[PDB]
């Protein structure tokens, strides 16, 4: 159990790092390249538009 | 320990399911969005 | 910030502030920054510049043979003959960049590189 | 061209090749002032 | 103590041992990629915004194809963008399944799911299986006759001898590369397991953070260097 | 046997720290070198120069832990005692 | 006799990893030198070094990891025992 | 038993001690090294070239006091008795 | 008698791969600096700066792999056992 | 068994300060060449260079000499013995 | 006394062996650096170029062989025996 | 027992020679290196580089002789005989 | 007697011939990557650059001939017995 | 006890050796390379340059020639006998 423990604690550590520190800016990269895509595939239709 | 055994193969096999997957239904798929 | 002055020998073309600049100089491509170290390059042949700013588009600049001098507070590119990407006749630099002359090959090249080509 | 020391950077690769190959557009650069200063003259 | 190897559910059929513990890890990592595969053609779509696997899958596909056309184009080799990127997330996924806490006390140090580029065969036959498929793509393109004469001519002719022996290496270093990488890891996180939990729960963050780094730089190196072979394999 | 087992494992656990921390400390020098110099440079480089450093570092600072492992099997755990 | 052997592998095993750490960091380091001042140089830099950069590390890692499988052989499976 | 243990250990750390002052010795000065040059180049750089200094020299040095402590262990501490 | 010269044959073979580790490593970190600096430079150069690089890095790890056949020879074979 | 000790005590003193040497030596001989191309390039600079010099080789001679003291604690207070 | 002659031989070869790799892979890495720069630099020197690096390499590797002819002459002539 | 302790003195001082004689020559020649490269540079200069070089100089083979008289102590005074 | 002094001979004739081979491998490649540097510089130095080249390949070969010789001088004759 | 302080001083006097050569060597050449560098760049540099240069040297052959004396100290006339 007490092996279970440590590397529990550790993963829960690693998991907070990532969570407070990787995932933000995964997360958000993601937001802006997704943004664009919104934005690009709306001018394709709006250039047809026009 | 670095000698191999039979799960050289039982890899391999699952190894090419994957690559089966991804070549089929992964790849072009996004290759094609692209 | 930086501020990118483009000179030509005969007038100046472009002095506008700028975020970034890249351009190829003869020990290869160069990127600066603001309070980038002094530093004077001879840009290649067919060297293209390319200069970010606050809010307007990438800005491309085909060099005939220019110099750039970081200093201080200006990046100043010296350029014989400077063309922006907006007067850049795709046309022309394509069938430019297979003339016989060197020197006109390299313009022509440098053209291109501008035209996104 | 005379040195004139009137008393008191980085260079890529090398501040030789730098000099040599600004010399002819200082050069010509300095033709072409002349050959402006000319036309205003003659003007 | 450390024991290296002792596989878990290792079994024999067809007069062949098979590690049951390394199969079943690979298992497990091709069923997520599978799932994350199916999951993109439930939800893979060009009109609307992109799902997260879908960015996930096209920021590693163009990836991909960004090193093979800088070095071999896909009009030569277009066969080796499905590869390369299933090689990353195989491995990729492989590598950081060993990041959950699946890890107790027997009282010696056990884990349910360990990596299975900790065990030679996985490393093998992802390297072997390279190793064929370039060459194979090498031949094709060369010719079953001109292939090997290029192989031994190299880039230098007279250095023969040295580059023979490097196309023989490759593999081999491309597998124990990999191994080497996760194998030692099984190690220090079994040695991390000597100590309390207390003094334990520390030593083990700060290496499962190397280790997630270093699974994706070996996920990355291996897909890398195997676009490389076949860049190189196909003049 | 066991004192010559040991003995035997605490000189390869100090060769393989000597070569571990060796490595390490050469790398991150050379590779602080470079992290310098670009940031004389160019200062405002230093917030991109920093993951280029970092995964350096992250790799050799890796291959120093790993050999931490390898001399805890060695002194901790000898294998073959 | 076995523990001489035993010994005998250890050092020879830390050796081999000493060689390997130097080797790998020392390495990795000038990789990353060569990176940083790269990426310092020409900021783009960043998209087109890491395939070259990666190469190298594959070349540096590759020399450690082999002497490590050859590690795993000296320590647990002792040629000579 | 213990003499023999205990001779293993002073070797090992004198390895560890030494490997650890060639890194710390080598990897500082190259780290120096870009910082006077920098601060040739570049006379006011000197502030903001510091802390990327102390930051590899703080790796490096850490590389350094690592060993010192272990080797602590292996000569007052020394596993294996 | 054959338990010391497989001791000394295990010690042989580690200095072996751990000099032939170092050599590859360093050099080839070495070559891939260069690589890294032209590429950075002329990132057209990717192309052709692999055939300069890929016999550098082959004949820096001949030394190791002829090294590493006669560690084949020491530890598996036995010259004097 | 103090001969075994105080031998193995003395050669881990000698691989201390082997150590320590190698360090010290490269690491000021670089800072230096940092120095001296430094004063080369701006000879007026040379007021301004000795701050970072001598800090490096501060860096550089903390770490030899606390590794002369562990040497010292080896070879007059050997640990155990 | 064979075994312990044979042992040392062992030893030497293996000593002599990793400093040859270590000279011959650090010293054609350093060559190959040369070589990838000026190439990349100048890529008409190609030609040029391996003229005056095989010349090194081939002192370099000189070195190398010279000292793989003596660890022969170790471990299967072994002088002494 | 003093021929042992003799001889573990014996090879720390020769393991002390070594290392110093590594550290004064590469910090020597690197530093050497710096001077030849200004005097090259700057001509005029050689005045104002010697200065440099010779401190430099003062210290790498101050870390030489240092270890030197170590050698000495273990040589001839061996303290633990 | 023999059979130790022989031994130590052996060792310390590896130990000499693989440091004179990791230096003079070194310092020839160290002296082959000016040399290539210069000739893609100035094809005409290609004359005038084998004689400072072949100057420092002659020192540093020295110093490699001059341990073999002692090398011999350890294994072929023996100063001890 | 004369076998076996002579097995340590003809080890000793192989580090000794193996020390001074790497420093020689490493030395000479990073000398050279500097000396080579300066006659490419400036031909006429030559009798400027050779004058820093055999000073180096002068420094780093003094390092290796010292070596020499103490090793037939270690060799030749072993203390401690
Ligand atoms: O990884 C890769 C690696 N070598 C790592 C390694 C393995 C064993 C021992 C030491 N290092 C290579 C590699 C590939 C080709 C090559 N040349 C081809 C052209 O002709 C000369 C030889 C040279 C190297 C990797 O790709």
């Amino acid at each position: 159990m007490s092996i279970f423990i440590g590397q529990l604690i550790g993963f829960a550590v690693i998991a907070f790092i990532i969570v407070k520190w990787v995932v933000p800016p995964v997360r958000t990269l993601m937001r802006n390249q997704q943004e664009a895509v919104r934005a690009a595939l709306a001018e394709s239709a709006e250039a047809a538009k026009k | 320990f670095l000698i191999p055994n039979g799960t050289f193969f039982a890899v391999l096999i699952i190894f090419l399911i994957v690559l089966g997957v991804i070549s089929k239904w992964v790849v072009p798929p996004i290759s094609k969005v692209l | 910030d930086l501020n990118v002055e483009i000179v030509a020998v005969e007038r100046e073309l472009w002095s506008g502030p700028a975020t970034f600049v890249f351009t190829r100089t003869t020990a290869g491509e160069i990127g600066i920054l603001p309070r980038h170290i002094p530093l004077v390059a001879q840009l290649v042949d067919d060297a293209m510049v390319r200069v970010e700013r606050e809010g307007e588009d990438d800005l491309r600049i085909a060099v005939d043979g220019g110099f750039l001098s970081v200093t201080e507070e200006t990046v100043r590119i010296l350029v014989e003959n400077a063309q922006f990407e907006s007067e850049i006749d795709a046309d022309a630099a394509k069938e430019d960049a297979a003339s016989d002359d060197e020197r006109t090959a390299a313009w022509g090249r440098a053209r291109l590189r501008a035209l996104g080509q | 061209m005379e040195v004139e020391y009137v008393g008191e950077y980085s260079f890529e690769p090398d501040p030789e090749t730098l000099f040599d190959a600004l010399l002819p557009r200082y050069i010509a650069t300095r033709v072409y002032a002349a050959l402006l200063e000319a036309a205003a003259s003659e003007s | 103590a450390i024991h290296v190897g002792h596989h878990t559910l290792v079994f024999e059929l067809f007069g062949m041992t098979f590690n049951g513990d390394t199969i079943l890890a690979t298992a497990v990592t091709a069923v997520i990629v599978i799932a994350l595969a199916f999951y993109l053609r439930a939800k893979v779509t060009s009109t609307g915004v992109p799902s997260g696997v879908q960015l996930f899958w096209e920021a590693l596909t163009i990836q991909m194809r960004q090193q093979i056309e800088g070095s071999i184009g896909m009009k030569i080799a277009p066969f080796v963008l499905p590869l390369s990127v299933t090689i990353f997330v195989f491995i990729l996924i492989s590598n950081w399944l060993a990041v959950l806490p699946l890890q107790y006390g027997g009282g010696a140090a056990a884990e349910l799911y360990k990596a299975p580029a900790s065990d030679i065969n996985f490393v093998l036959a992802l390297a072997l299986f390279v190793f064929v498929c370039y060459h194979a793509a090498g031949i094709w393109r060369r010719g079953i006759v001109g292939h090997p004469i290029k192989v031994v001519k190299g880039h230098v002719a007279f250095l023969a001898p040295i580059n023979i022996v490097e196309e023989l290496a490759k593999p081999i270093s491309l597998a124990l590369r990999l191994f080497g990488n996760i194998f030692a890891g099984g190690i220090l996180v079994a040695l991390i397991a000597m100590f309390p939990w207390y003094i334990q729960w520390f030593p083990n963050a700060v290496w499962k953070t190397f280790d997630l780094f270093v699974g994706l730089i070996q996920a990355f190196i291996f897909s890398l260097l195997t676009i490389l072979y076949f860049s190189q394999s196909m003049e | 046997p066991n004192a010559i087992i040991t003995a035997g494992a605490l000189i390869g656990g100090g060769l393989i720290m000597g070569g571990g921390a060796i490595g390490a400390g050469i790398g991150d020098g050379i590779a602080g070198n470079a992290l310098i110099s670009g940031i004389a440079r160019q200062p405002e480089a230093q917030g991109r120069l920093f993951t280029p450093f970092f995964i350096t570092v992250g790799l050799v600072e890796a291959a120093y832990f790993i050999n931490l492992a390898f001399m805890a099997l060695f002194v901790f755990a000898t294998p073959g005692l």
